[PDB]
């Protein structure tokens, strides 16, 4: 079934966080707000709703989300480890780091930009996008990830991880070191 | 302590000024030209625990 | 603005009995109210020295 | 340097509560 | 020995604190113009180093009950009681300005206004009231307005001296200072007057303490206090049993 | 003993000692007359006090 | 790995992925 | 490690750390 | 030298 205003309730902390673990929700409504923090770990959702808005991180651990629609503002952090994801959609508006670690996410958008850090590891994409900013550190290990854009920016340290790089980006600064 | 135990008391003291206006107006029934009184009586006000509209 | 004589009258007290009895019963239950407290704190702290 | 303070209850406690001297909680961090 | 002794000494020792809140509710019962003190518990986690096992809790005041306190009729002329919100604004003995809710005034030999704290009441020009010594009738209006009769003077001489200030700020801004009277939590905050304060002549405002409230506070209280106290001895007892692997 | 600040907070915690009787306050309400036929009791309607 | 839901001991950033717990 | 541990963090708000 | 502690002699 689904989330009703009721059974939100029911699941909402003192300052306003979502806690929805193991909970049998399928979909929530359009133009969902969240107070805090949004907790979806565990659940059998595929789908989050268009216009969803997040006043704290979005947590989706071990979860079974697979698509994520633009406009969606989160204030916080995006996990979404070991959930189904495949694909990153654009125009998200996120206020923190991108977590994607032992995803099956293919693609990326053009030009992203991750204001924390980033993971990609043990993904099964195969190429970065153009123009990416990291604005923290980036953690490819494990990934099919061989060969990097013509130009791309990581303010922090870049973790290959195990991963063979060989064509590097043209135009790189970077604020940190490259660790293997 | 109890906020029945002074609402209460209010209305007992607002009889105990009912009586005397009474007892008053029969003490002077054979006084001449003397006109008699009556009690107004009225609520206090409401406690605005949630707004009406 | 002063008063008049009144031979022959006497002023009564102003003291309202009920008034009093009503304020006679808040004063017993706030007193023994707070004598819970007490035997609460004193039996919190009973605990205290011997169980640990 | 020299590391020292009040061991037991009140150092065992968070910050907010203020039973330790303010200069005491400044020997925990180095002296010398 | 293990953390866990101070950990739950730490958690015993705030519970009685939150006691000692909730006795001051109690105590304050029959205190007029008494806004009840919340009682709340925070948790702080220590962040660090290790597994996120040990989580202080401390006892913090949240904020204050400003329901209506219980009115009491006395028939007193020179008693008031705030209809609904608002505070009546007054200063202490310093002199720094705060809000009162205790209507429970009084005329000195000079005629200064004060009440049964001895804060000064303010006036219309924000400051103390001072009524003519020579009085005969004191009518307080319903909006604050004081109408006094000079003595000797005739009765239709009904003539108004001064209007008590009455400020209703947001409830949430205002923090109880070291003797009981609300002030601005920003400092240097001005206390403006307002025009829908109303003053009901003639009764006077209780407590707005919950007696069973506090009382069924208390007994969670004293079980979570108890709870904490078998923990701090059976850590004692689990570090007892471990004394044995240095025996040799 | 310092004080204010955050008051809403574990820092700023306060804690009351409770409760006393600061006055007595005597109320002069005019009082009810009683009718006396004795000829030297007197009686003071409005403000007044006797003398002795 | 193991426990899908583990906590992490380290201060809210938001900004700095937890490497305090088992992040695989 | 060859270097001491850190302290613990104990705050009343994690804002202001 | 712990700053302010306490003396073993008569005030």
């Amino acid at each position: 079934y689904e989330l009703d205003y009721y059974s939100k309730f029911g699941h909402t902390d003192n300052y306003g966080n979502l806690d929805l673990r193991n909970k049998p929700y399928t979909q929530l409504p359009s133009g969902f707000v969240v107070k805090g923090n949004l907790n979806i770990s565990q659940t059998p959702i595929k789908k989050l709703p268009k216009g969803l808005d997040v006043g704290g991180s979005l947590e989706a651990t071990n979860s079974a989300l697979k698509t994520i629609r633009s406009g969606t503002k989160i204030k916080g952090y995006a996990n979404l480890l070991g959930s189904k994801i495949e694909s990153w959609p654009r125009g998200i508006k996120l206020g923190g780091y991108l977590n994607l670690t032992d995803t099956p996410l293919k693609t990326l958008p053009a030009k992203l930009r991750v204001k924390g850090d980033l993971s990609v590891i043990r993904t099964p994409i195969s190429a970065l996008p153009e123009g990416l900013v990291v604005d923290g550190n980036l953690y490819i290990g494990g990934s099919a990830l061989q060969v990097f854009p013509d130009t791309m920016t990581v303010k922090g340290n870049i973790f290959l991880g195990g991963n063979k790089i060989t064509k590097w980006p043209s135009n790189l600064t970077l604020g940190g070191a490259v660790a293997p | 302590m109890h906020p029945a135990l002074w609402v209460s008391k209010t209305g007992l003291d607002a009889q105990q000024t009912n009586i005397a206006t009474i007892s008053n107006n029969l003490a002077n029934a054979s006084t001449v030209g003397y006109k008699k009184s009556r009690a107004v009586f009225e609520d206090l006000f409401y406690q605005n625990i949630n707004q009406p509209g | 603005g002063l008063g008049e004589i009144r031979q022959s009258m006497l002023e009564a007290s102003n003291v309202n009995v009920t008034e009093e009895l009503v304020n006679m019963i808040e004063a017993q239950r706030v007193y023994e109210m707070n004598s819970k407290v007490i035997s609460s704190v004193d039996k919190m702290m009973s605990f205290v020295n011997q169980q640990l | 340097n020299m590391v020292a303070g009040i061991p037991g209850a009140l150092s065992n406690q968070p910050p907010a509560d203020a039973s330790i001297p303010q200069d005491v909680a400044q020997m925990k961090d180095g002296s010398v | 020995m293990d953390r866990a002794l101070f950990l739950a000494m730490s958690g015993a020792k705030q519970n009685m604190q939150a006691l000692q809140l909730r006795a001051n509710n109690l105590a304050n019962v029959s205190t007029t113009g008494f806004r009840a003190d919340l009682a709340q518990a925070r948790s702080m986690q220590a962040y660090g180093e290790g597994h996120p096992s040990r989580v202080f809790s401390m006892t913090e005041r949240p904020g204050h009950n400003f329901a209506q306190g219980s009115v009491i009729t006395t028939g007193r002329d020179l008693d008031v009681t705030i209809e609904g919100s608002g505070w009546i604004s007054v200063l202490d003995h310093t002199g720094k300005e705060g809000l009162t809710r205790n209507g429970n005034l009084k005329v000195d030999q000079n005629g200064m206004l004060t009440n049964a704290s001895g804060h000064l009441v303010l006036g219309e020009n924000d400051a103390p009231i001072t009524l003519p010594i020579p009085l005969s009738k004191i009518e307080i209006g319903r909006d604050g307005t004081i109408s006094v009769l000079p003595q000797g003077a005739p009765a239709e001489e009904f003539q108004a001296v001064d209007r008590i200030k009455l400020v209703k700020p947001n409830d949430q801004s205002l923090f109880k200072d070291t003797n009981g009277l609300f002030r601005h939590k920003t400092p240097n905050q001005p206390y403006e007057a307002d025009a829908t304060v109303s003053l009901q002549t003639g009764a006077i405002e209780g407590s707005n303490v919950n007696a069973v409230g506090e009382m069924t506070a208390l007994i969670d209280l004293q079980r979570q206090f108890e709870m904490q106290v078998k923990m701090m001895s059976t850590a004692e007892e689990m570090d007892k049993s471990s004394d044995s692997l240095l025996r040799m | 003993g310092q004080s204010s600040q955050n008051t809403e907070l574990p820092s700023g915690l306060m804690l009351g000692a409770g409760s006393k009787v600061v006055a007595t306050q005597k109320v002069h309400t005019h009082g009810n007359a009683q009718t006396t036929t004795n000829a030297l009791d007197m009686m003071v309607e409005g403000d007044g006090f006797f003398q002795v």
